RNA sequence: ACUCUGGUUUCUCUUCAGAUCGCAUAAAUCUUUCGCACUAAAGAUUUCCGUGGAGAGGAACAACUCUGAGU
C-alpha cells in the first residue's frame, strides 16, 4: 500500500489509477497477501472484503 | 412452483479455504409470485436508490407517476416543466460538449 | 518537550549496545494500525501527517488521528464516485496498476529523493460550479476542512 | 528468546526499565477490575479444584507423625 | 439602557462511566453445542481499536460581544 501510495505521488499512475489500484490491494487481496494460511479466521474478512468489492 | 408451493405447505405442515461464497449459499427463492416480484421503490417519480447510474435509474423509471405528472400539471407549469428540461438537455450537452478524442 | 523538523529523522533514518532499539521496537503493529489508518483520502494529493520518530528510529508512529465531519465525508466520497464513474465510462483504455510494485528485491526508494521533488499529478477533485457549490466551495476540499474556522467547528 | 539474555549493561537495564513502565501504564486500564474478578474466579474455582497435592495434603501432613519405629517396621507387601 | 464571579483554545495526568460509552466493529481464551470448526452458533472472559463525564495542572490570547447574575 505504501508503495502504491508512493508511485501515485512519485507520477508512476494517474491519481483514479492510484485509486483502483487500492481497490485491487484491498479487495481481491487475499491472493495477493496470502494471509489466510498464517491465520484462517482472516478468510471470514477475506469473504467480506469480496463481498464488499462484488457490491461495489 | 405450484408443486413446490405443495411440498412447502406440507414441510411446514410436517481444510479448503473457500474464496468466493457459492451461490449455494444464497436466499430469496420464493415460491410465491407476490414475494419473489415485488413493486420497486419508486419514490413518487423523483427519487431512486443510491449508486446506480443517475442517467440509467431515471430511464428505467416505471413511467406511471411521469403520466399522471403529465397529464396533471398546468399548461403555464408545463412550459415552465419544458424550460427546465431543456436547460437540463443544454447542461448535458456542454457536458457532451466537454468530451473529445 | 519541544518537537523537531522532519529532517532530523530522515537523517538518522538514513544513517541508522541494540539495547535501546530492541526494547522499544515491541509496539510495530500499533505503528502499522496507526499508518493505515492516516492514508490520504483521494480527495488529497499530499496529506502531511504529525508522527512519532523514536530515538532509535525503529518504529514511527502516527500520532494523528483520522476524524472527520461526517457530512464532508460524505460529501467527497460522493463527488469521488462520480468522478470515478465519469473517468471509468469516458477513459475506457483503462491500465490499472494490478501488479506488485517493481521492488521484488530493489532498495527501498528513498522518500527524499524520488518522492519529495516530483510534484504529484491532480487528485479526484470533482468540478464545483459556484451557481450552487458557492457555499461550500473551499469548504468541499481539505485535509481538515475546517481545522481553523472557529465558527463552524470546535476547533484543533 | 531471539535475544540471548547475556548481552546487556547499565543502558539495558535503562531501556528495560522505561519499556516495561510504559507497558505497565498502558496495561492499568482495567487492571484492577480484571485482577479482582480474576482472584474471584480462582478462589471460586479452588471449591471444586483440588490440587494432588491438596487432595493427600491433610493426609501428609499427619503422616509425619510416625516415629521411627513406626517409619521402620513397616513390612514388605509380599507377605 | 447600571454593574458582575463568569474567556475560549490546547497539552498532560488521575478517576468514573452497561449511555447505541462507538448511528462503528475487531482479536484471543475457556465453556456448552452437534463435529469426524475460516468455512459455527451459544455463554463468559480478556486485550486492543477511541470515546464521553468530572477533577487537577500547564500556555496561548479575550476580557465582558455574549449570557447568567448584582438592578
Amino acid at each position: 500500500v505504501v508503495d502504491s501510495h508512493v508511485q501515485y505521488r512519485l507520477g508512476n499512475v494517474d491519481a483514479f489509477q492510484l485509486a483502483d489500484g487500492l481497490q485491487y490491494i484491498f479487495a481481491h487481496v487475499g491472493q495477493l497477501t496470502g494471509m489466510y494460511r498464517y491465520k484462517y479466521k482472516l478468510m471470514r474478512q477475506i469473504r467480506m472484503c469480496k463481498d464488499l468489492k462484488h457490491l461495489i | 412452483d405450484k408443486s413446490k408451493e405443495l411440498h412447502a405447505i406440507k414441510e411446514r405442515y410436517l481444510r479448503k479455504f473457500v474464496f468466493e461464497w457459492d451461490a449455494s449459499e444464497d436466499t430469496s427463492i420464493d415460491y410465491n409470485p407476490l414475494y419473489k416480484e415485488r413493486h420497486q421503490v419508486q419514490l413518487l417519480g423523483r427519487g431512486f436508490i443510491a449508486g446506480i447510474d443517475l442517467k440509467q435509474q431515471k430511464r428505467e423509471q416505471s413511467r406511471f407517476y411521469g403520466d399522471l405528472m403529465e397529464k396533471r400539471r398546468t399548461l403555464e407549469e408545463k412550459e415552465q416543466e419544458e424550460a427546465r428540461l431543456r436547460k437540463l438537455r443544454k447542461k448535458e450537452a456542454k457536458q457532451r460538449w466537454d468530451d473529445r478524442h | 518537550k519541544e518537537d523537531m523538523p522532519p529532517e532530523h529523522v530522515r537523517k538518522i533514518i538514513r544513517d541508522h549496545d541494540k539495547r535501546v532499539y530492541l526494547g522499544a521496537l515491541k509496539y510495530m503493529p500499533h505503528a502499522v494500525l496507526k499508518l493505515l489508518e492516516n492514508m490520504p483520502m483521494p480527495w488529497e494529493q499530499i496529506r502531511d501527517v504529525p508522527v512519532l520518530y523514536h530515538i532509535t528510529g525503529a518504529i514511527s508512529f502516527v500520532n494523528e488521528i483520522p476524524w472527520v465531519i461526517e457530512p464532508v465525508y460524505i460529501s467527497q466520497w460522493g463527488s469521488m464516485w462520480i468522478m470515478m464513474r465519469r473517468e471509468k465510462r469516458d477513459r475506457r483504455h483503462f491500465k490499472r496498476m494490478r501488479f506488485p510494485p517493481f521492488d521484488d528485491e530493489e532498495p527501498p526508494l528513498d522518500y527524499a529523493d524520488n518522492i519529495l521533488d516530483v510534484e504529484p499529478l491532480e487528485a479526484i477533485q470533482l468540478e464545483l460550479d459556484p451557481e450552487e457549490d458557492a457555499p461550500v466551495l473551499d469548504w468541499f476540499y481539505d485535509h481538515q476542512p475546517l481545522r481553523d474556522s472557529r465558527k463552524y467547528v470546535n476547533g484543533s | 528468546s531471539l535475544f540471548s539474555s547475556g548481552p546487556y549493561e547499565k543502558d539495558d537495564e535503562e531501556a528495560d526499565a522505561i519499556y516495561a513502565a510504559l507497558d505497565k501504564r498502558m496495561d492499568e486500564r482495567r487492571k484492577e477490575r480484571r485482577e479482582q474478578r480474576e482472584k474471584e474466579e480462582i478462589e471460586k474455582y479452588r471449591m471444586e479444584r483440588p490440587k494432588i497435592q491438596q487432595q493427600f495434603s491433610d493426609l501428609k501432613r499427619k503422616l509425619a507423625e510416625v516415629t521411627e519405629e513406626e517409619w521402620l517396621s513397616i513390612p514388605e507387601v509380599g507377605d
